[PDB]
């Protein structure tokens, strides 16, 4: 719902006008200042020209009170299954020695494997020594040798991002409205800077932060709900520990790429001279996933996901209080005074008083063209800005008053003629 | 180095209809005369499999040796485009040769032997599938896969394909799905029991028995053509038998010796004799396992 | 690597204008083609937005490409009087030309080729503004602008330039400063789409998003060097087209591969896509992209 | 200094190279099953109209 | 041998529709090939610790043993473990593939 | 030493040279937008006729 809350002037010293095509217009190159709103109002900013009926405003739509976290270390995971494969050779044969199995590298092929094929996975090499003679079909005397060739494999459709938050950002999801009537909504945390049409903005006052955020690991799920859980960051990798399989991407555990971390000595191995069952107790981070799934009930604090930008917030119940730094990079606004005419009238006003909220207003604003309908009061603190074509529409936004009794004389045009206009209505006393 | 593995056991007949007119040297497989259906198998960084189980039988001496038939047709014709009978078994298929090749041979889903012809003068591709237009014209068939042959008269025409997970791969249809599949030329390999259809193989685990069996030891004649000799025939250590002969410390070790008193020559071999494969937990044995660069469609979402 | 940094999907003509010199060897452009107007485009240190952008258009291949007409008149003289529309757009410029040239074409305000040239034998001085006397001389011109285009078609008539704070840049008059003019020559990109001005950017945001069409392909003759060929020529599968096309598995299982009816062969390639701009936000398709080293006259204060 | 973002020039500006790894095939934009990169060549503008000597 | 982690293992008789018999086991999460499939276990409880102060000896064919000692890291002398070995082959026939402690041979 | 200093040198004394930053533009007498420079070349000498020994 529009209605700025609170409303500033911009200063004279960085608001020069000009004169081009019979018409008056004007640059900022400057920064302002203005208070942040609440959940559900606005924070606008009157830009006067040369004259009283040249007035500009841009609107910023506040839509709720978030603390988004900052992620760090990040790592994919995800569960995998070997794959066991035994070649029993006998000894004094190419290289079916009992002293080299001992000491083989796990990074060197063997001649009894050199036949796999493009095998771009974690693979390994061992190996592992038997027994010989006439019993187990050798001809040598000498115990045989059993080749161990296990490359790891993705059997999980899906996978699981797990990482952490060193601090909670407080971060608004702003819907700034520019001048000609161009809608961009964007956000801002505690001192970030994004990139608009009209220059840039960034938040300034920042007093709402939740400690105590390092030793909770987050979980994300692609298109599903996160996860959260009650344990620090894991460190090291190591055997019996969630999260003893890493990697850097999706595809990394998706396709078991040898680019990520393993747990070393963690593929057993079932010796059974001529037979081998490659098989590993990894950790289902599923069951986990499960029994703490978002949304979960957090002290006074209501953790969720997220909507359209992946990311964890922290729902709060607090007081909305700060500032914003609107930056305009030398951007022109311009203006045409419109000549069309607008006969509106007055709805109903329901709403509160002395309160961050405020009070929505009905209008039902008869117009002929389409245009603009700009309104003021008489002392010069409130402003009214509504759209207007051919038809008859009802609009209004959200005003702010200090008492239930409004009986506050407004100013509306839409050519030029001011004419006067009377509202009422019966308020509550909202917090 | 020292051409030892032309020497192949039984008939070793590397010929087939239609096409390739280099049966005069190739009918045995010895030393004197050329082939380029056989030459490429031992060059080294290519086939290691054929390289290790070299004392065995190929694809074509399979067939000569009553083991594997003969598909219907035989020679694939590239001239009628549209589809014909050899096009859906190799589109899917990854080979690569050194150009210059007419024909190329392969395995089919019936267990037959199921080629391809390029009339004269026609070459093929860079990976065998298509054709194209005009070095030395090469009409021997190229070895697409890597299989091998051997003797077997243990039944099991009794299995499919193994593997598990796999929406459609190579042309067998497993299972129906429209929706997204990781389509990559994978390797997988592929064995054929005693009057199967194409059964493919999720892992291999083979076991070789080094004992004193025939087709464990590749004795042939002693010099100072060459066949298969029976090893049976050797006298034993310390005893008396019907024929003569020879060889190193792993062939002198249990048998006799007598050197140039002798009517062959045996020597051990590396990689001979009864092949076993794991399926289904139960030991069993094939005629040839070999690989192939088929088209693996696994099930994804 | 990079397979395709001289191979030119579509049309491929760099045709130019008042220098005559090229037209046997410029159409179309082949791997061993030889033209000065693209060999310059791939010199190392020269223009990185056309390495990294190889697989798209140009200039002179979107004027033939039936999208950018040409102004009138095409190549004008630089030994002319008052009146000439190769200078304020010259002038202005920036970019050091090479020596051994004669003609320099590059884009105008209302996205037409405007080129110059100067009375033989007069080559370029070091700035490219004036021309002197006269290794060897080349046959073609030289690209002043690093600029490519690709296949769009949406109307740019409603947007101008967005350089917001900026009073006078290159040859348009936008606004009118209220301070002092700072003189700096600054990199500023520039955007013209179908049938437009030349709207001029401050911070260029190109995506690519890659699919399944057809401009992902080459196809190249065989060789029993490299040529040149169209790849639009295969039609799909079960049809039949225009000319015969050929390939492997991946270009052959979506278009219909005639094995030795044709004379290419068609290979798997990509880099081509559908690249948008960020332009006013809204994500659009540019059609005449680049940077032009002009005169930016800021505010001082 | 990238390839994807040389044309810029080895200016006095405050910039930064950096490389994150993206997907590979045919799910986002490529042609091998290999992931991709991202050339990320980031520089720093000036904000405010003046500066202070603390 | 030793013991780090006590893994409640149970022997399964799985019989298939047809009437094969087929007698495999489970532990922790580890999962066996069958005829129709795979079979592992989903949730195990009633945990052992505190096991690495004690060593096993097993024999062949005859059965197993416990000793009230830690396990035998490095071997050395006046301790259970003085000349090691990789296999059952390596000890009877006595293989260079084996360990031995610095200096125990004695002489005179 | 400095190009605009040459006439003193490096000569036996406590002499010092610096570069300080500052404007350009025609405002303050420049025509390239570059900021100039500022050569100072400040010296030390005596001011009385007697000295201490501390």
């Amino acid at each position: 719902d529009p209605g700025c809350s609170e409303l500033i002037q911009a200063s004279s010293r960085i608001t020069t006008c000009s004169t081009e095509g019979v018409n008056t217009k004007c640059r900022l190159s400057g920064t302002a200042l203005i208070r942040a709103g609440s959940v559900g109002a606005e924070a606008c900013l009157m830009l006067k020209g040369v004259k009283e009926d040249q007035t500009k405003f841009l609107k910023i739509k506040t839509v709720s009170s978030e603390l988004s976290c900052r992620e760090g270390q990040s790592y994919w995971t995800g569960s995998f299954s070997p794959k066991c494969l035994s070649s029993r050779r006998c000894h004094l044969v190419g290289e079916c020695h009992v002293n080299r199995c001992l000491s083989w590298r796990d990074n060197e092929t063997s001649a009894e494997f050199s036949f796999v094929g493009e095998s771009t996975t974690m693979r390994e090499n061992k190996c592992f020594e038997q027994c010989g003679g006439w019993g187990c079909g050798c001809f040598n005397v000498n115990p045989s040798c059993l080749f161990v060739h296990t490359y790891l494999q993705s059997v999980r459709k899906e996978a699981l991002r797990v990482f952490n938050c060193i601090d909670w950002v407080h971060k608004l999801t702003l819907e700034i409205t520019d001048f000609d009537g161009s809608v961009s909504t964007i956000d801002l945390g505690a001192s970030s800077s994004r990139f608009t049409n009209w220059g840039s903005v960034s938040l300034s006052l920042d007093a709402e932060g939740i400690s105590g955020s390092n030793s909770f690991s987050f979980i994300e799920s692609p298109g599903k709900g996160y996860a959260i859980v009650d344990e620090p960051f894991s460190e090291i990798p190591r055997q019996g520990f969630l999260g003893e399989i890493r990697c850097n991407s999706e595809s990394s555990v998706l396709s078991a790429h040898e680019s990520c971390l393993r747990a070393p000595n963690l593929i057993s191995y079932k010796p059974m001279i001529d037979q081998l069952e490659c098989t590993t107790n990894l950790i289902d981070p599923f069951v986990v996933f499960e029994r703490g799934s978002l949304p979960q009930t957090r002290n006074d604090k209501t953790f969720a996901a997220s909507k359209g930008n992946r990311g964890v917030q922290a729902f709060s119940k607090g007081s909305v209080q700060a500032d914003l730094t609107l930056m305009f990079d030398n951007f022109e606004v311009d203006f045409v005074g419109a000549a069309v005419s607008c006969d509106a009238a007055f709805l109903n006003l329901t709403g509160c008083y002395s309160c961050n909220a405020g009070a929505r207003v009905c209008l039902s604003i008869t117009s002929t063209g389409t245009g603009s309908l700009s309104a003021h009061n008489k002392d010069g603190s409130l402003h009214i800005v509504l759209p207007s074509e051919n038809g008859t529409k009802d609009q209004c936004q959200i005003l702010h008053f200090t008492v239930p009794e409004v009986e506050e004389e407004f100013m509306y045009s839409c050519d030029g003629d001011e004419r006067p206009l009377l509202v009422k209505g019966t308020l509550i006393a909202i917090d | 180095e020292d051409p030892h593995l032309r020497n192949r056991p039984g008939k070793g007949h590397n010929y087939i209809d239609g096409m390739t007119q280099e049966d005069a040297t190739c009918k045995p497989v010895t030393y004197a005369g050329a082939c380029s259906s056989f030459d490429v198998l031992l060059e080294k960084g290519k086939f290691p499999l054929f390289q290790s189980y070299a004392h065995h039988r190929t694809l074509l001496e399979a067939v000569h040796d009553t083991i594997i038939a003969k598909a219907d047709p035989p020679s694939c014709d590239l001239q009628s485009a549209h589809g014909n009978p050899c096009m859906k078994e190799k589109l899917v298929m990854k080979t690569h040769c050194p150009n210059d090749y007419q024909s190329a041979h392969y395995l089919n889903n019936d267990g037959k032997m199921a080629s391809v012809k390029c009339p004269p003068k026609y070459e093929l591709t860079e990976d065998c599938n298509f054709c194209r237009q005009m070095a030395s014209l090469k009409k021997g068939s190229y070895p697409l896969q890597d299989l091998f042959c051997q003797s077997s008269e243990d039944d099991g025409s009794k299995l499919k394909t193994k593997m598990k997970g796999v929406c459609e791969v190579g042309v067998q249809a497993l299972k129906k799905c429209d929706g997204q599949l990781s389509t990559a030329h994978e390797v997988v390999p592929f064995a054929v029991f005693k009057n199967s259809k194409k059964v493919y193989l999720d892992k291999l685990d083979l076991k070789t028995e080094e004992n004193l069996l025939p087709d464990s030891f590749v004795c042939f004649e002693h010099k100072g053509e060459l066949k298969s000799f029976d090893i049976s025939q050797c006298p034993k250590i310390g005893g008396h038998g019907s024929k003569k002969c020879t060889g190193d410390a792993a062939f002198c070790s249990a048998y006799e010796c007598t050197a140039q008193y002798a009517n062959a020559y045996c020597s051990h071999a590396n990689g001979s004799g009864i092949v076993q494969i794991q399926v289904s937990g139960v030991w069993k044995k094939p005629l040839c396992v070999g690989y192939e660069r088929v088209v693996v469609k696994r099930e994804l979402s």
